[PDB]
């Protein structure tokens, strides 16, 4: 089982960036993909989830307008777009298949 | 939101020592707690599910326990690879929340 | 006396919600005041955490209750006063609970997810 994420992701302020998470070694459609943010030198925040089967999502109120979650069942790859980026500095984002298995992380600068 | 209070935020210990980290739940979370380990490369791995159940492949020196609203992770005999970061996470209620983390450092 | 026999349909005797006393002023041949025979789905007598039942006189009989654990029967003896200092109760060791594994192990939930209309569990 592998959640293989994207990035380095260098982006200009006011732009949007789309980070991927290609799943393998299991049936994509049967599990949830959860996304978590880590602001360096600090803890982990839960962003929200997606159910690839339905396309149903739930977000953390904090991240509601910021993050947008998407899955492409044809490629078994999940995405997260961040929007209107400003003085966020850098943060590392992780997707995880219902917490037992996590992806390696993607740094957005 | 359930607040998970992780203590100590940092701990110095030596090889072969037994250590415990704690997460106190602001509301009852039953047995719904995970213990996560983060490597210096950033890789996150789950060590314990449902408070006390060890994941496949995890060395038996790792154990999870509960007493009142205190959920503990215990490493019975520290190895050099264990001096990393640890995080608890509650999945008992809708906003999933994490402890603040514990960095385990060599004495 | 109270006799439950060939009651294939019953899983519990809890429907006798208010039953607190069996006097045993009359008994089934063999001096039984409570008799349970060949009840293929019986898994519960009463919930002995809540229910109290007293049996003044007579013995217990349990045979061919495959889904009924001996712990439930032993709890009943305790509750009812069919006390082990006194005389016997023809209780089979081999034909009560033989088709039941009683509670034994614990499965724990590794994952829980709510939606307004759905619940996903592991």
């Amino acid at each position: 089982v592998q959640l293989q994420q994207s990035g380095p992701e260098l982006v200009k302020p006011g732009a949007l960036v789309k980070i991927s998470c290609k799943a393998s070694g299991y049936t994509f459609t049967n599990y949830d993909i959860h996304w978590v943010k880590q602001r360096p030198g600090q803890g982990l925040e839960w962003i929200g989830w997606i159910y690839p089967g339905d396309g149903s999502t739930k977000y953390n109120e904090k991240f509601k307008g910021k993050a947008t979650l998407t899955a492409d069942k044809s490629s078994s790859t999940a995405y997260m777009h961040l929007s209107s980026l400003t003085s966020e500095k850098s943060a590392v984002y992780f997707c995880a298949r219902e917490w037992a298995y996590w992806g390696q992380g993607t740094l957005v600068t | 939101d359930i607040q998970m209070t992780q203590s100590p935020s940092s701990l110095s210990a030596s090889l072969g020592e037994r250590v415990s980290l704690t997460c106190r739940a602001s509301q009852d979370i039953g047995g719904n707690l995970y213990w996560l380990q983060q490597g210096p490369d950033g890789t996150i791995k789950r060590l314990i599910y449902a408070t006390s159940s060890l994941d496949s492949g995890v060395p038996k020196r790792f154990s999870g326990s509960r007493s009142g609203s205190d959920y503990s992770l215990t490493i019975s005999s520290l190895e050099s690879e264990d001096f990393v970061d640890y995080y608890c996470l509650q999945y008992s209620s809708s906003p999933w929340t994490f402890g603040g983390g514990t960095k385990l450092e060599i004495k | 006396y109270l006799k439950i026999r060939r009651s294939y349909a019953l899983v519990s005797l809890s429907f006798f919600r208010k039953l607190r006393l069996i006097r045993g002023e009359t008994l089934e041949i063999g001096n039984y005041s409570f008799y349970a025979l060949d009840n293929q789905n019986l898994r519960q007598l009463w919930d002995w955490s809540k229910h109290n039942l007293t049996i003044t006189q007579g013995k217990l009989f349990f045979h061919y209750n495959p889904k009924l654990c001996l712990s439930e029967i032993h709890k009943m003896e305790e509750v009812s006063g069919t006390k082990g200092r006194q005389e016997r109760n023809d209780i089979a060791l081999k034909t009560n609970g033989d088709q039941a594994s009683c509670e034994n192990e614990l499965l724990k939930f590794s994952y829980i997810r709510t939606s307004f209309d759905k619940i996903l569990l592991r």
